[PDB]
């Protein structure tokens, strides 16, 4: 997957070639977003203070005598989203 | 006290002031003089209200300040609500999320309404008691004339869980969706029947149909996050489905107006688009306004009348508005004074009329408010001639300002 | 720190007449009292879309006056400074920048009540039920003045878990927002361990559940944006504020529609006050012909702010036309829609006392011989240049051990640095060497 | 926080303009894009025949 | 229950 | 370690005295007295910092030390004051507008510094003990003067375990946040080394009090605060310049917050410098923006440089000196650099070959000065290294006249090239 | 093997130890003066001392500018980065022009980083802890070490680790009889799978029944990885990883991607300096080659002022073709080579000459030799003669089609008849221009 | 298709009980175009994975 990166793909082990081609010192320099959050955390704690002066729920609700299937499908889609990548939003929680 | 809308340039225009023979009163509904053009506007206004003929085009032309945007707003106000009137400037079609041709067709299709008549039934009452058995429950509702029990089945009790743990609220339940909306803590409780069958006449533009059906939650008509609808497919079958609603009883189409102010700002791609966009059944009437004389068309080097290509001028009827005499100028200034809060000496009206007939009308209309404030400084109560002279010295017009360039500055 | 600081008002009397030297402005009598009429036009809240053009040569105070209007009005009304060049966006339609800047010049002062639950949480329990998700969370809270218990939403439970709360620690909840903060462990627990990762805070005071009234103020633009690209809080449509989140051509259907409706609904039920302000388009001379032609429809709208334009050019080509030329660089069609205020070119004495006001604004002592010399420099070159020589001359004064500027100080400084007028002859003499 | 978050209102038939059960054609005979992550070169070329 | 203990100690350094 | 000597590595700052008096060839700068003194004056006003949005234009011939003076100011100003150097053509982005690019350039050269005292525990680990149960444990720490013992709470046990720290590590604990950071291995952190493990990364252990209070400074540029507040992604600040910051209640909101911090003393504002090189590349829209960007109280000083005189402005057909409108040109103090005397040319070449660590004979200096006085200074600077390589290929000790003559024949100087261009190639 | 291209025959500048050229060394013929000049600039590169130095290869089209520009690349070898770009690659939709220039500038600065890593692996046969005296009160079962026995195809060896590895080993959930990986310095245990000697005989499992490792139980090697500074920059700008929902910018491709100085300088030059001054990495400053430089914009040319004056720049070879010519992006500013005089003040100009007939016969011979053609001396002479009349490149290009005619005609080499035939099947630029001038 | 659409709850408890036969069969002879086909093949549908966000 990391086609042309300084950091190697997953390797099964030293038995196969691309284990012996990628240095760890090059891996320490890409600083995945995790350490970006960690090392910024000290200034995230202090310099993030801007809020919008007014806030509203999603762009609109949409009332009608709707198709019966229409509501179950949107609720199921939001379940399918918020179940998967909400844990992935947990790291951003400190900023949010 | 002060609401969003305040005194603007066209606030005095309450309508297109005509007798029902389409004959203009020399001063009525805020409009003054300008007789031939106003009665022509009357003919096209009744042609709009008839609706049987699609894609007609009127150009209203004349010098700057000769009532042409005022006439357009007069048509808008005379037409009243519940018939679309989409007003844009020619500069609006130049966009970054969609092409100018696409913005122009979107403007065309905001301007056709579809009128759809729907019956629901609405509950409205004060909550007396609510229950939960962890699930089923019951709800008692009160209008000042009666009370009743209802059984809270699964969807209803789920819906009522959204903003629960309070009672004595006066709320409405839509029996179609289960949509709860609460007016507040028992604001007074309602009268009459608790549950009533109710009719709504929705008027929704073709642009709204098209946008709602473009996408999942495509109803972002609220923020223009559409970037060019899929024409000939998600737009051809909406035309077909509206033609199916029609001639069956489901809906009737309400062909409105598209007012393109300052159409000289369109370019020949846009004009070439108008050529054919005017020729379909779903084309509204568009009326359009232009100050410019025989000038270069945008996008090319060609000179043309109104800065509009001649093959489109073939396609429209040209009203001409004319400049004002002393009497009409004086009357317009009076109506502006009556729309604002000011009162003036008749000598002040005379002086201001000559001031506006000398330089330009709009400058005098501007001086009205400035002179009002100047008289207020000296704690007067009616604008006098020396107020006007003072304000005429404080605020220059374009001609005297240009004359004052006998000193030099950047280029 | 200074720049246009000296000016802090129009310097007018109770009669609205220019005082010739007051409040930081030392000339421009006709223009300043015309601006008096303009500030009265703004404070009356009666008009919409009226527009002013401050016109005159560079350096003649047409920005000093426009900012002094902002000071005369006070900090209570909106004053939106804008440069014309700001319309040329990459992410949003050129005319859209302009029509949103109109919207943030109209303010709205609106009072809100929001309910708070706070204290040491003494106990928690999620209400389990079959659907099979959580139904609610019960909580108990303590403050220096009392104790209570309550039931809270699953979203609030989720945010309590994002925060990783524990029994016996301090929290705050703003239930209208639904937001939560874990404020630490109580001070009493600071003895519990010799080393901990915790922060210890004394117990909250006042009621465990409280309310108060807060007079926010927003702009119409803020309401517009809030509905176009919602934060929303209680949803996963952060996915829309993410992998996308740009500026959008938000449209009449809500901007002139829904937002106006709800703001009027707030106004005429007493919850809010509309505060029309000023949009100050400085350097208007280099808007596009498209922008100028749109300002027609913008100044004719019944909801618009008061617009102040500042322009600086002679009669020159309008940007975007390439053929037609007009005064101030503005098309005659828009120039018909504005009240024009002249700004005069300064005489030597007015210029000299501007030098003095500028000097005493940034704490510079200057001897009157040197002040007179700076006046001579100013009339020889320009006001702004001789004003700019002040700080360098004060630095040379400090270096020479002096406490004030003197004659040879401004001579040295006026020798090191050149003005635009004096550099052009250098570039003209040796023409084919600079390139 | 504004409870004045707007909600758009429409007709039933508007929200049901692009649906039809027994007048629409089956596009499952044309969708190549739906095969790529899920169907095999061997399956189509060798097994099925 | 299981009170598994980890030590790391500066022995003779 | 390896930041090779470029065109400007030799100038370590403006060679001025304590009275802003430029020396002839001190601190790497040569000649150019008047303009260097002017640069010193404006550098001192940068340091004083109480006036915002003042503007300087370094004008002059191509090659007469304008960029040298600018980088001399950058070097003399040093770190801890923002110096942001930008070419005028860098602001023509596809992702954001010219004026957003210029706002970001301005704001990137204002720093906000929050300075805070905080108490830490700094020590060599003598023991760590920790039990599985609500896991619980103890930690013993040493400094050259003392030892002490701490009972550990659950979160502290967790964070200690997260770093795998152990006896002999020398660490800090921030008492406010509890993050561990092993500075290295104490000389008592040696493993048993009966089998392979971690390397001998030894360092000295700490002195004095075990718990001590020390200052931490968090400095961020104004653009940096602005970006990280713009939208919740925020690692934008490194990702790319992908922006288009909303003016609405981010500029005013940051300005008000930073002004409040300045006034109540939580933060100190450190205004820096924005240097726009080749500013003639800016558009009339860009100059128009600069007009009112300068007229602000969060504006750094900006310095500008330009090689050209009377020529049309970009984006229009207006003639003007320096290629800048006399609108913006009126906000500026102009510093004009002069062409070099033969001795200044000789001395620049001397300093420059000293920087490049190549010896030359005095006849080589003579002929190379003649070359760089007939043709151009930059060409004479380019011949230094080329002649050095020619010399070293013949295993010579120093550059001789014949080396410079040979390499002069070997490379051309745009005058001889245009002369030889008498062949009508692809005109 | 690989296909023959326009410059496959050039193998170096062809310089002897005094830095001259004999006449035709290593695939290049003639151009002795120019080859000597960029012989100097090859050593300017090899000395690694200078930054942002620039040389302009200027001459008529077909005079070997590109040829010897990449003969420099041959002289430098594959170790140093040689980054070619044409003057037209700067114009982009996703990213600003000057940002393409910066990306290419530090795409030409390499960094080769050396690091030994040492590893243990094998089928794990013993896994027994070592009890010891009670460190404190009487709990018993104090583990002081853990013995682990690994088998490879070489031999079986037992190894003692400290108990932290016992914990990690258990958390990795390895069993006796499977194959592990241990990284000595870092301390990781990774389970690379149950040993194949316990074969998948009827097990269908997808988890790798990994073969018994070959070689010693303990193996170490110095990994030597070369990365450009641009690779580090890009990897920091849009990083990978299965977490941190921002990393799920995965449906999207990557526009807007102009990298930032805060990252570029503030966060990435420090780590390179650290690795260099620590003894872990060596900087390999390379070459950026920009041919058809005349295609750059005036904005690009002015950006190159700043870029070439940096300490962190490669050396840049420019190649240009035009005469005194209008600079792109200007209103009728004419200057030499299509390059602003301001930038020409910053480049040492190497002049390439237009060939003599003798040199063209030599180049034609070398190109025939390279493409695999056999050509008679008569056909070679005729190619030379028709190549004096028109451009060298046309003369050279006639070879392969003429050889195809020869092969079709049964001949083993180009007889003069075939070059005559091809020279009438195909035209050059000048002949075609005359046709166009005749007919309307 | 095997596609299920829930038209509503039955009238007696809402949508009328369908008045025809339970097994509706008809020959749809309606026509399409090449471009409509191309567009339908440009982008995927469903998937419930990372594809959910492409929706
Ligand atoms: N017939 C009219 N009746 C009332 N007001 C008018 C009439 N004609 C012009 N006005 C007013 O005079 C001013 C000129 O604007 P307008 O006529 O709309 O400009 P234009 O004709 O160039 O569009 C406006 O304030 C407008 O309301
Ligand atoms: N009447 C005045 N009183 C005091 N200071 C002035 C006055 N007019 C101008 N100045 C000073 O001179 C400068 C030039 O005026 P300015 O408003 O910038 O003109 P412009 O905007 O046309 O360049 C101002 O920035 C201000 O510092
Ligand atoms: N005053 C000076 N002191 C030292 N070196 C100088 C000086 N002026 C010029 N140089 C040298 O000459 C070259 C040209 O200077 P530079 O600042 O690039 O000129 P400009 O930027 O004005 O065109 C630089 O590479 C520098 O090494
Ligand atoms: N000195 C040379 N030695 C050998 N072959 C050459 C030489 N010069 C040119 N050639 C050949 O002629 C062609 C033209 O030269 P090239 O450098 O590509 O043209 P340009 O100078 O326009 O870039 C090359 O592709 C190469 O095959």
């Amino acid at each position: 997957q990391p086609v042309a990166s300084p950091i190697g793909p997953r390797s099964p082990g030293p038995s196969h070639p691309t284990f012996w081609t990628y240095t760890e010192a090059a891996h320490r320099a890409v600083l995945f977003p995790q350490q970006r959050l960690d090392q910024l955390s000290e200034i995230i704690e202090r310099f993030i203070f801007v809020m919008p002066p007014v806030e509203a729920p999603p762009p609109s609700l949409h009332a009608c005598h709707p198709p019966p299937w229409l509501a179950p499908r949107q609720a199921a889609f939001q379940e399918q989203l918020a179940s998967e990548l909400w844990p992935r939003a947990r790291p951003l929680h400190r900023i949010v | 006290v002060t609401r969003i809308e305040r005194i603007g340039a066209h606030s005095h225009i309450r309508g297109l002031g005509l007798d029902d023979a389409l004959e203009p009163r020399q001063a009525s509904q805020g409009m003054v003089g300008q007789l031939a053009a106003r009665r022509a506007a009357g003919v096209v206004l009744e042609m709009i209200r008839e609706g049987k003929i699609a894609g007609r085009a009127v150009l209203i032309a004349g010098q700057p300040g000769t009532g042409k945007t005022a006439i357009a707003m007069g048509m808008a106000q005379a037409l009243g609500p519940d018939t679309p009137f989409t007003a844009i400037a020619g500069s609006e079609i130049f966009s970054l999320e969609m092409s100018k041709t696409e913005a122009l067709t979107q403007a065309f299709r905001r301007s056709i309404g579809v009128r759809i008549k729907e019956e629901t039934e609405i509950i409205e009452g004060e909550v007396v008691e609510i229950q939960i058995d962890r699930k089923v429950g019951k709800l008692t509702l009160k209008t000042t004339e009666m009370e009743t029990i209802y059984d809270l089945g699964t969807k209803m009790i789920e819906s009522l869980t959204k903003d629960k743990v309070q009672a004595g609220d006066v709320i409405t339940i839509d029996k179609a969706t289960g949509k709860i909306s609460k007016l507040g803590r028992s604001v007074q409780c309602p009268d009459g029947e608790l549950q009533k069958r109710k009719e709504v006449v929705h008027t929704v533009s073709l642009h709204e149909i098209d946008v709602i059906n473009s996408r999942t939650q495509g109803f972002l008509a609220l923020f223009s996050g559409d970037t060019g609808e899929i024409k000939s497919e998600v737009r051809e079958q909406i035309n077909a489905k509206v033609a199916e609603w029609r001639e069956e009883g489901k809906a009737e189409i309400i062909p409105g107006v598209l007012f393109i102010d300052e159409v000289h700002m369109l370019d020949i791609e846009s004009f070439s688009f108008l050529n054919r966009a005017l020729e379909s059944d779903m084309a509204p009437v568009l009326i359009m306004a232009t100050n410019r004389g025989i000038t270069r068309i945008r996008g090319t080097s060609y000179q043309s009348p109104h800065g509009i290509p001649i093959d489109l001028l073939d396609r429209l009827l040209i009203v001409s508005t004319t400049p004002y005499s002393e009497k009409d100028t004086k009357q317009i200034l009076r109506i502006r004074c009556e729309e604002e809060d000011v009162e003036m000496s008749e000598d002040a009206y005379t002086v201001l009329t000559r001031i506006g007939l000398e330089t330009s009308l709009r400058y005098a209309i501007q001086l009205i408010t400035a002179a009002s404030l100047v008289c207020r400084k000296r704690k007067g109560t009616e604008v006098q001639v020396d107020d006007i002279k003072r304000v005429y010295s404080l605020f220059l017009d374009e001609s005297r300002s240009t004359q004052y360039m006998k000193e030099y500055q950047d280029a | 720190i200074a720049s246009h600081s000296h000016v802090k008002g129009l310097g007018l009397d109770e009669s609205g007449l220019a005082k010739q030297a007051a409040s930081g402005l030392v000339g421009q009598e006709n223009a300043r009292e015309a601006c008096g009429v303009i500030v009265e036009l703004i404070k009356s809240k009666k008009m919409a879309g009226r527009a002013v053009l401050l016109a005159g040569p560079p350096g003649t105070g047409k920005t000093a006056l426009a900012l002094a209007i902002a000071q005369e009005l006070g900090s209570k009304v909106p004053f939106c400074p804008m440069v014309g060049s700001e319309v040329y966006s990459t992410e949003i339609k050129k005319t859209e920048v302009l029509m949103e800047n109109f919207r943030r010049a109209i303010g709205l002062r609106i009072k809100e009540t929001k309910e708070v639950y706070e204290g040491e949480v003494t106990e928690l329990t999620p209400c389990e039920t079959e659907n099979k998700t959580i139904s609610h969370v019960i909580i108990g809270l303590k403050t220096a003045k009392g104790t209570k218990q309550l039931k809270l939403d699953p979203s609030i439970f989720e945010s309590l878990q994002k925060e990783r709360v524990e029994a016996g620690d301090v929290i705050y909840i703003e239930a209208n927002s639904g937001a939560v903060k874990r404020q630490g462990r109580c001070d009493t627990y600071a003895t519990e361990f010799d080393l901990e990762a915790e922060e210890y805070v004394p117990l909250p005071k006042g009621d465990v559940h409280k309310k108060k009234e807060i007079i926010q103020d927003v702009t119409l633009h803020d309401l517009d944006v809030a509905n176009a690209r919602p934060q929303g809080g209680q949803d996963i449509l952060s996915m829309m504020g993410q992998l996308m989140k740009p500026k959008k051509t938000e449209i009449t259907d809500k901007l002139r529609g829904e937002i106006n409706k709800v703001v009027n609904k707030y106004i005429d039920q007493g919850i809010a006050e509309l505060v029309p302000g000023v949009l100050f388009v400085d350097e208007v001379h280099m808007l596009d012909i498209e922008c100028f032609t749109y300002l027609h429809r913008a100044l004719e709208s019944s909801i618009a702010p008061i617009v102040i334009f500042a322009s600086n050019r002679g009669n020159c080509v309008i940007r975007g036309t390439e053929d037609i030329t007009s005064p101030h660089g503005i098309p005659l069609d828009l120039l018909d829609r504005v009240m024009i205020i002249r700004t005069m070119l300064y005489t030597p004495q007015e210029m000299k006392q501007i030098i003095k006001i500028r000097a005493q604004t940034e704490g510079i002592n200057i001897s009157e011989e040197a002040l007179n010399h700076l006046g001579e420099i100013g009339t020889k070159t320009t006001l702004r240049y001789s004003v700019q020589l002040l700080t360098p001359a004060n630095l040379l004064a400090k270096i020479n051990g002096k406490d004030s500027i003197e004659k040879e100080h401004v001579e040295e400084i006026s020798e090191l640095f050149y003005d635009a007028k004096s550099s052009a002859k250098i570039l003209a003499d040796q023409q084919d060497k600079y390139m | 926080i504004t409870p004045g978050i707007c909600f758009s209102t429409a007709s039933l038939v508007l929200r049901a303009t692009d649906v039809h059960p027994l007048q629409r054609i089956d596009m499952g005979r044309f969708d190549l894009i739906g095969l790529e992550g899920r169907v095999s070169r061997y399956e189509a070329d060798t097994f099925l025949p | 229950g299981p009170i598994i203990t980890y030590h790391s100690v500066t022995v003779p350094r």
